């Protein structure tokens, strides 16, 4: 029953949690 | 002005009653005796900032120097003693 | 060959007990028990085992009672053979006990 | 001026940081790099709250919008741009100047501003009225959580608290209607 | 220099070098692994065919209503199939394959040096930014019209006219990805600050 | 450093293939790199933790979305008993018009998996009764993570880089996290308990909305503060309650009836909410003991090194530990694993017979899902906890600064720690197999009446104090008379008599024979595994055989076949050992669980404690009648639901029949065959032109043992996994 | 639940796009 609109705004809201990950990884490896 | 508000004024008066009467000798003794540090050396010089040990607010002109955070640690106890006889009511 | 083979051929062997064919029966476990115990030597190494017995001789020399022959662990293919042994003798005495108390009762 | 009664001394601290009355019990006032940044993180919260109180005080003391929690809530706003959208428009035009209020702070300046460099239109004061700054500061973030829980406990606004404090001092209080629930 | 206002650092693969630079290289793709200048281009031809776009499907809602979405539709004009595409399919190639064979060999500047075509030359290349940066911002309506069939459905201008009408009802915020948007919008404010905390804090 | 492996310039520069294996399994290892100071060594972890921490949360955020988008709730909200929750769909391209159909069980159009998994009672025994409260919480764990890969990479740079001290200061933390993190949180959830769960379980609906409008009590805090407590406790519910509605409710907030909720069966919130209220007050208080700045507390050292006991039993007592502690990392690990992997343990063991959920041991498959899920996992906690045991005694640990301690003491008497584990496992190792041959003759030559049978007396006579009745004994709580019973009965006693003695609810099921000679394997599988691991640890510094172990590595794969043939030597194989005999005594309980409930569930307690006693019935009743379900999935005559389980049931067994391949045979064997292999493919036409940059090798050593024990885990797992769930899901207890 | 649309375009993605990208890119670091 969840609207559809709530679901890309989850799925674009954990696409920052993708970014934010690249952005930590990236720092923690180049230490 | 009634058993509620006079009781925790009339119970928080016995810890602070032995924690100068007395035990003002036995925690001082102790905290004399024990300090806390790490490598053989304290936290403020290990490079520890928020580890400095802070004495700058604890002071008084009290007769033998009893201070805010030990008003703090035996109030409490004050307090302990406060919701413990009110608060049972369980065989007296 | 779980189902039609392994299980329900195996139907045979496991409900005989006080029957005539039982020996089966036993048999069939004996032969999961020696089989698992192979792994044990297949899987360990020597020199934990030798390490272990360093221990032990330590509660027999405490009580004096230390052999005048050394306990030493089996050698690496000693280990080797002993973990075959097994393995292959578990092994076959269950198909063994398996064949024998199917048809034995069947056939 | 200590903060209690003598004791209370950071080395760290001076006091030109703008006022002080010596007061940092837990000590996040060390290592005084960042201590910059506290700085005017307090010049803010006190300059940016200091309004938010007058904007609850004006209107429910004379005028509109009384209960102040529900504004928001309620209908007829002077512009009834939608919800959805004006979140959008909140946030812009103020990603323009808090950004470059920014870069202006990590500017040379170290001094609050808007529109990049100016600041003082008029040129009043840099010390004693400046020391006024964080005195109504300190104050009014501090005046702002009083009416946080007189919405929670009391449910009523400052004004008919203030009202209701000198109609009847001892049945109204912190304590008494705290433990009398029934707002 | 406005470099759409990260705050002050661009990477050095955007200088300001190249026409129209604002120094904007998120992934770094605007980075030189084969090379960046063949992305101008690439740039430029989407963006002149774009910006040159907007004008078919623009004035069609002004006029006589076969709307971009509906245009290719309704015509009496193509001939038993294949001769529909099949006209269309050569004359393109030949003089593409010209410019783009030809370019990349003949030089860089994507018929800059204007030999296949030659214009009155009156302005030629000092401005050419303004070329690229008219037609760049074509290019984000250009996605525009997309929705306003999608969300929408109405015309360019007949969603225009709805706009001067209730101008205040009218708005994306209300309608579907409204409420995705106005996420896309905050998560936007914040963008600047990330970005400036890389230099600022490290 | 250019290759991959950028962190050790040892696999840096390899020619072959094993630079990419280690090059992986080498990377989390921090103390071993290039050069890496003491400093930088906590950078990194410390951010680490932010990943692991935010990891979960997207992990949790997945669960909740999930369910809330292609799981049913409402309709099970309706009703919990006779409908099954579902969780994501099945999407594989790969499918029949029937397998399609026939996974398409639950509410929803498509193919889904019926969800063993749990966490959807929990959701609805704090509450929530809306897909849209499910997206709501699932939006925040998103954000909510997204702060702290924020917070990893914000503590990573120079400014915000904590100093080393920061993390070496101990009393800060255990103020902190046993006052603010423990304690904290459990106000907090009382108030979640009072504010929503209770009084939505009486179906009053709160939410963010309608949150400070509505009181949790008919009171105010006067009770509260007048200091009067018994009104919350007041006015407890009723016997026939019904969850989720107002038929009888009680008003209380802060009770505790003991015994459970009969509609739901399960615990009493306000029983709950009172518990956790406790527990912070609990915390609270103890988080204010060790000293910090404010110079008022305890200091970790010189509370330590005051209890050698003035005798010299145990000589210098705890002296420097403080110091050992606070530097070696292991030590604090080995003990962080011990503490949280026995709680998982004790998570299972209370949470099957206290089922603090509503709705649980109703739907039972997701019980037996759950406990041995804390068993496994708790298992492997405690071998890693002992492994970072070792990686101390190999490396971190001083015998300086530690003579005349109380660890310096441990190594002083290795054998006799060693030497009698070796008694106590080989007396339970005989006598306990010993019974269960002897009973197996006894019914095999079909008298059992001449079997060994015990009868389990003691945890008898503690369920007799405990108050159940069943016995003959009357002590404590069992007999009206002693002085317990009489001062309970005004509390906890009334109600918690009615669920032990009610025997349905599997709260102390009753023991017997069967169960006596179990609990003596269980027995042996702990300490013949402590046993190994134990060794591990008072060996790794050296033995008779190779003392240099403590220089020559930690893990490493032998001295060489020298001086008798050294093999397994090492103490990293020595923990190697320890896993086969962890899935042993975890298999042993968890099947033991699983065939006493079976019977339970089943309403027959005579399957167990009859054919329990001899090993076949362990074969032919729990394992040949379970068989029967999950073998028909893929039957050549149609697709069951039980097909997802009937296939991986076989991919449980070929991966733990692959993992022998690498625990048998050794390497020499496999290095000979590439030989011929890189020689073939070298002089073979078409391919002379491709040809590998590193050249292949047979893995290490140790490498194949890690391989090897991994194979033997992951198949060890998915068939008891798929047993139990489709043994379950097949029968429905 | 009205994105039914969804898991066609996910799954291929995560399932084989995804891992043929990280597979060639992993790939390509493990020399240089
Ligand atoms: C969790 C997985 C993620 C999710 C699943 C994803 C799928 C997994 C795909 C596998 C991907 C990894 C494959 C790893 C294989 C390589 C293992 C190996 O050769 O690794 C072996 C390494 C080799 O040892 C290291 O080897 C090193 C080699 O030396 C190197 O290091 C030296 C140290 O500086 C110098 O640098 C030197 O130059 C250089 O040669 C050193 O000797 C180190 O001291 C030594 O530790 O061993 C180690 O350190 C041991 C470290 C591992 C300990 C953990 C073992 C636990 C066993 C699993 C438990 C069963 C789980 C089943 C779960 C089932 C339920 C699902
Ligand atoms: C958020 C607003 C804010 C901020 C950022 C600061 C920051 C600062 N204050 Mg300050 N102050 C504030 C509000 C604030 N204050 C208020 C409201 C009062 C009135 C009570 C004061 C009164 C005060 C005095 C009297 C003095 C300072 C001083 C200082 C400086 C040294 C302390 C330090 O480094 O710690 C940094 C501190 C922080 C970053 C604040 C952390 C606050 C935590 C995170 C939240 C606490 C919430 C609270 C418990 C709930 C509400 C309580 C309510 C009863 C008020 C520092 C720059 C000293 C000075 O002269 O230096 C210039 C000094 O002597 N302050
Ligand atoms: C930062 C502090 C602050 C904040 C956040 C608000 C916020 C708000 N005010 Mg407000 N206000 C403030 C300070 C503040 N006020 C002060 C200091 C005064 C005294 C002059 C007022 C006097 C005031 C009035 C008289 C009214 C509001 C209204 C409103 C609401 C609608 C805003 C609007 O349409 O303005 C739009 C702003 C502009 C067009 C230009 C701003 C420059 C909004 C909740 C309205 C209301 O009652 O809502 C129901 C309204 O009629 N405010
Ligand atoms: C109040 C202040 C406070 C708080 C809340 C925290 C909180 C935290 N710190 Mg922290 N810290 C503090 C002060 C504080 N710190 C100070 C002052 C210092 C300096 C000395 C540090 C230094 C520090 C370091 C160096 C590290 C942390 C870490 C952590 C995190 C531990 C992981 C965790 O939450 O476990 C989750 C566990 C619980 C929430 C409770 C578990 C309780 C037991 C195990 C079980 C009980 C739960 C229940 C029974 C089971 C049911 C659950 C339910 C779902 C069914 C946690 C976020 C670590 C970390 O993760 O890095 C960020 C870390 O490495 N801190
Ligand atoms: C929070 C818990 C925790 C933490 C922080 C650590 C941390 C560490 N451990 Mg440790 N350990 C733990 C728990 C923990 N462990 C537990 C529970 C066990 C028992 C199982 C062990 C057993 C253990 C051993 C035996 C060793 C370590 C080692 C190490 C160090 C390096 C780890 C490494 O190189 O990994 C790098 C990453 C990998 C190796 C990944 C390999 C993947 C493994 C093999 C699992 C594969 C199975 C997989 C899940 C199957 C998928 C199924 C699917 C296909 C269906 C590091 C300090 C090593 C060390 O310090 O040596 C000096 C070492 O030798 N630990
Ligand atoms: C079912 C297989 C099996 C069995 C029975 C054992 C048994 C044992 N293991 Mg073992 N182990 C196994 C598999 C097995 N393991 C596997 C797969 C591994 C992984 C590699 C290990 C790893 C391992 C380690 C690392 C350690 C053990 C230890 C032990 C001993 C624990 C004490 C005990 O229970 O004694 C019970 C003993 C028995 C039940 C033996 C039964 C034999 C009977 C009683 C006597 C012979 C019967 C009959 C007379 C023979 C007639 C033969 C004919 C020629 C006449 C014991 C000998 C520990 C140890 O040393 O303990 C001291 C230890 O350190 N094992
Ligand atoms: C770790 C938690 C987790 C796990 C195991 C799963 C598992 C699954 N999801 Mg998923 N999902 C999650 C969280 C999770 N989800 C979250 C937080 C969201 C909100 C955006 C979604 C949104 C989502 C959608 C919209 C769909 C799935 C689908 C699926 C299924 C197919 C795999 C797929 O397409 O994923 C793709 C998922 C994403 C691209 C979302 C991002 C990945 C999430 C955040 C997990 C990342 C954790 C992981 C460790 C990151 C490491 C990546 C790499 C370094 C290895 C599978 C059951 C599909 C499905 O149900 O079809 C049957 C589907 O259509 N998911
Ligand atoms: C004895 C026996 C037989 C029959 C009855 C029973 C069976 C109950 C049994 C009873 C035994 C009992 C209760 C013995 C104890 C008696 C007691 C408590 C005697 C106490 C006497 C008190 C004395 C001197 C006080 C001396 C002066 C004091 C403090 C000064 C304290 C001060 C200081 C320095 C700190 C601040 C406060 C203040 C007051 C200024
Ligand atoms: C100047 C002066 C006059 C004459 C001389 C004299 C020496 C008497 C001097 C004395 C001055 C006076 C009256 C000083 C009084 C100081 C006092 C009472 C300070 C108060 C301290 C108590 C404090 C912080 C509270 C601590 C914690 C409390 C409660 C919490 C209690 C709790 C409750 C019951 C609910 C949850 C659980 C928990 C935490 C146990
Ligand atoms: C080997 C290694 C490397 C170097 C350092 C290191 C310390 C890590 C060392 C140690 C590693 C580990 C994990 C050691 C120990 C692990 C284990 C199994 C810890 C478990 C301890 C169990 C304990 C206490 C139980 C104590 C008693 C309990 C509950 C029962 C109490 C109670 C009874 C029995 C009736 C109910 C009421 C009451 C009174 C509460
Ligand atoms: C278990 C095991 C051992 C330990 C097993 C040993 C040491 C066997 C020794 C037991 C013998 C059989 C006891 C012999 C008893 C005497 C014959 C005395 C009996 C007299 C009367 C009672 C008959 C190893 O030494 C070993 C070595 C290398 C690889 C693997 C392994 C291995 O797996
Ligand atoms: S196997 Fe490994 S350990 Fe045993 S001998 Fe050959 S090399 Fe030494």
């Amino acid at each position: 029953s969840i609207s559809e609109s709530q679901i890309f705004i989850a799925i674009f809201l954990a696409l920052i949690n993708g970014f934010l990950a690249l952005r930590l990884g990236s720092t923690l490896y180049n230490s | 002005e009634l058993s509620p508000s006079l009781v925790i004024s009339l119970s928080t008066g016995l810890s602070l009653f032995l924690g100068r009467f007395v035990f003002f000798n036995f925690q001082r003794e102790n905290v004399a005796k024990q300090v806390p540090e790490q490598n053989g050396l304290t936290h403020f010089e290990a490079g520890d900032t928020r580890a400095k040990e802070y004495v700058s607010l604890l002071k008084s002109n009290d007769p033998v120097g009893f201070n805010i955070v030990d008003v703090l640690a035996w109030g409490s106890i004050g307090h302990i003693v406060a919701y413990y006889i009110l608060a049972t009511t369980s065989n007296g | 060959w779980l189902r039609d083979f392994l299980w329900a051929q195996s139907s045979q062997v496991i409900q005989s007990y006080g029957s005539a064919l039982s020996a089966y029966g036993l048999v069939f476990l004996g032969a999961h028990f020696v089989w698992a115990f192979s792994l044990m030597f297949l899987f360990s190494g020597r020199g934990y085992w030798q390490e272990l017995i360093e221990s032990i001789l330590w509660a027999h020399n405490k009580l004096k009672v230390a052999p005048a022959i050394q306990p030493r662990a089996l050698s690496i293919t000693q280990g080797r053979a002993v973990g075959v042994a097994h393995y292959i003798f578990g092994g076959i005495v269950t198909t063994w006990s398996f064949f024998l108390a199917r048809i034995i009762a069947v056939g | 001026p200590m903060w209690l009664v003598g004791a209370s001394a950071p080395d760290y601290l001076d006091g030109s940081m703008a006022g002080d009355y010596g007061y940092d019990p837990l000590g996040l006032g060390s290592d005084a790099d960042r201590l910059a940044w506290y700085r005017e993180a307090e010049k803010v919260n006190g300059r940016w709250a200091m309004n938010a109180v007058a904007g609850i005080v004006f209107c429910e003391l004379l005028g509109i919008q009384t209960n102040w929690w529900e504004v928001g809530q309620n209908p007829d706003l002077p512009v009834d741009l939608p919800f959805n959208a004006l979140v959008a428009i909140e946030a812009v035009i103020m990603g323009f100047f808090e950004v470059k209020r920014y870069q202006g702070w990590k500017d040379t300046g170290m001094s609050g501003l808007n529109d990049s460099f100016p600041w003082d239109p008029l040129g009043m004061t840099s010390e004693r009225v400046e020391l006024a700054e964080i005195k109504n500061g300190r104050l009014a973030m501090f005046a702002w959580t009083g009416f946080i829980a007189q919405a929670v406990v009391v449910r009523k606004g400052p004004v008919a608290c203030l009202n209701a404090h000198l109609a009847d001092p001892f049945g109204q209080n912190i304590l008494t209607n705290v433990l009398n629930i029934p707002e | 220099r406005p470099m759409w206002y990260p705050g002050a650092t661009a990477p050095k693969h955007l200088d300001g070098s190249m026409l129209g630079d604002y120094g904007y290289d998120p992934l770094d793709l605007g980075a030189n692994p084969d090379s960046l200048a063949w992305f101008r281009e690439a740039e430029l031809m989407n963006g002149r065919y774009a910006m040159l776009g907007v004008m078919g499907g623009a004035f069609v809602n002004a006029f006589g209503l076969p709307n971009w979405w509906e245009a290719g539709a309704k015509v009496d004009v193509p001939i038993s199939l294949g001769v529909l595409i099949a006209l269309e399919l050569a004359i393109f190639a030949v003089f593409e394959y010209k410019r783009y064979e030809g370019f990349k060999k003949t030089g860089e500047c994507g018929v800059l040096s204007f030999m296949p075509f030659d214009p009155l030359n009156m302005r030629s290349e000092e401005n050419k930014l303004k070329e690229l940066k008219n037609g760049r911002l074509a290019m984000v309506a250009s996605v525009g019209f997309i929705s306003q069939y999608l969300v929408t459905g109405k015309g360019p201008v007949d969603n225009l006219k709805d706009h001067i009408v209730d101008p205040l009802h009218n708005n994306i915020y209300t309608s579907s990805v409204g409420n995705e948007v106005t996420v896309a919008i905050v998560f936007a404010a914040m963008w600047p600050m990330f970005a400036e905390a890389k230099k600022a804090l490290g | 450093a250019t290759k991959f492996p950028k962190f050790s310039q040892g696999l840096a520069q390899d020619p072959t293939t094993r630079r990419i294996w280690f090059g992986v399994a080498t990377a989390h290892d921090f103390e071993s790199h290039d050069s890496i100071t003491e400093e930088t060594l906590y950078q990194k972890i410390f951010a680490s933790h932010f990943g692991q921490l935010s990891i979960i949360f997207l992990w949790t955020s997945g669960n909740l979305f999930h369910v809330a988008w292609q799981g049913n709730f409402e309709a099970w909200v309706q009703d919990p008993l006779h409908i099954r929750p579902i969780a994501h769909a099945i999407w594989d391209p790969h499918f029949g018009q029937s397998a399609v159909e026939a996974f398409t069980r639950g509410g929803a159009s498509g193919p889904v998996n019926i969800a063993t998994s749990g966490v959807y009672q929990w959701w609805y025994t704090i509450g929530m009764r809306t897909n849209q409260d499910l997206y709501q919480g699932s939006v925040f764990l998103s954000i909510a993570a997204g702060l702290f890969l924020i917070a990893g990479w914000l503590h990573l740079q120079p400014k915000f880089q904590p100093t080393l001290s920061w993390f070496k200061n101990a009393e800060s933390r255990l103020n902190h996290h046993l006052a603010g993190l423990f304690g904290v949180s459990s106000l907090a959830w009382t108030g979640h308990l009072v504010h929503v769960a209770i009084p939505e379980s009486r179906g009053i609906h709160v939410r963010w909305d309608n949150f400070l409008t509505i009181l949790p009590h008919p009171l105010g805090l006067k009770p509260f503060f007048t200091g009067n407590w018994s009104a919350y406790a007041q006015n407890p519910d009723t016997i026939n309650h019904i969850f989720s509605t107002n038929t009888g409710s009680g008003d209380a907030i802060l009770t505790f009836l003991g015994g459970f909720h009969p509609q739901t069966q399960s615990l009493w919130l306000t029983d709950m909410a009172h518990h956790h209220l406790a527990i912070a007050v609990l915390f609270i208080i103890a988080g204010h003991m060790y000293r910090t700045n404010f110079g008022i507390g305890h200091s970790m050292k010189e509370i330590l090194d005051m209890h050698t006991p003035p005798s010299g039993n145990l000589g210098a007592g705890h002296q420097n530990l403080f110091d050992t502690i606070n530097n070696s990392l292991h030590f604090q690990l080995g003990l962080a694993l011990a503490s949280a992997g026995t709680i998982c343990s004790m998570v299972a063991q209370h949470m099957y017979s206290l089922p603090a959920y509503a709705f649980i041991a109703s739907d039972f498959t997701t019980q037996a899902s759950l406990y041995t899920h804390h068993q496994y996992i708790a298992g492997f906690m405690l071998c890693g906890a002992f492994a970072h045991g070792a990686i101390f005694f190999i490396r971190d640990y001083d015998p300086v600064a530690n003579k005349g301690n109380v660890l310096a003491r441990i190594l002083d008497h290795k054998e006799a720690i060693i030497s009698h584990l070796s008694w106590v496992s080989l007396f339970l190792g005989f006598h306990t197999l010993g019974l269960y041959v002897h009973n197996d003759v006894m019914l095999a030559f079909g008298t059992p009446e001449k079997q060994i049978l015990i009868e389990p007396v003691f945890a008898q006579w503690i369920q007799a104090a405990q108050g159940k009745s069943l016995y003959g004994f009357d002590f404590l709580l069992a007999s009206s008379t002693s002085p317990a019973f009489n001062a309970s009965q005004t509390v906890w006693l009334p109600g918690w008599l009615d669920a032990i003695n009610n025997p349905t609810n599997s709260l102390f099921l009753t023991i017997g024979p069967g169960d006596f000679l179990v609990h003596h394997a269980i027995a042996l599988g702990l300490h013949t595994t402590t046993l190994i691991l134990v060794k591990g640890a008072l060996d790794a510094r050296g033995s008779k055989l190779m003392p240099d172990k403590k220089d020559f590595g930690y893990s490493f794969p032998c001295d060489g076949p020298g001086r008798g043939g050294t093999c397994d030597i090492s103490a990293w194989d020595a923990f190697y050992l320890s896993v086969f005999w962890m899935l042993n005594t975890i298999g042993w309980v968890t099947f033991y669980w699983h065939w006493k409930h079976l019977g339970i569930w089943q309403g027959n307690v005579n399957q167990f404690n009859e054919s329990s006693t001899y090993l076949m019935g362990w074969l032919r009743d729990y394992l040949w009648l379970n068989s029967s379900q999950l073998i028909n999935g893929y039957n050549p005559f149609g697709m069951n639901s039980l097909s997802v389980w009937a296939w991986m049931f076989l991919f449980g067994h070929l991966v733990y029949a692959t993992g022998f391949m690498f625990l048998i045979s050794w390497r020499g064997y496999w290095q000979e065959l590439i030989e011929t292999l890189a020689w073939a493919h070298e002089r073979t036409p078409l391919a002379n032109l491709v040809r590998w940059k590193d050249k292949p090798v047979a893995l290490s050593i140790v490498q194949a043992r890690l391989v090897g024990l991994a194979h033997f885990s992951v198949g060890y797992i998915f068939t008891y996994a798929a047993f139990l769930i489709a043994s379950t899901s097949g029968k429905f207890g | 639940m009205n994105a039914a649309y969804l898991p066609s375009i996910f799954v291929p993605l995560v399932g084989l796009v995804f891992p043929a990208i990280a597979m060639a890119s992993a790939f390509l670091y493990i020399e240089k």
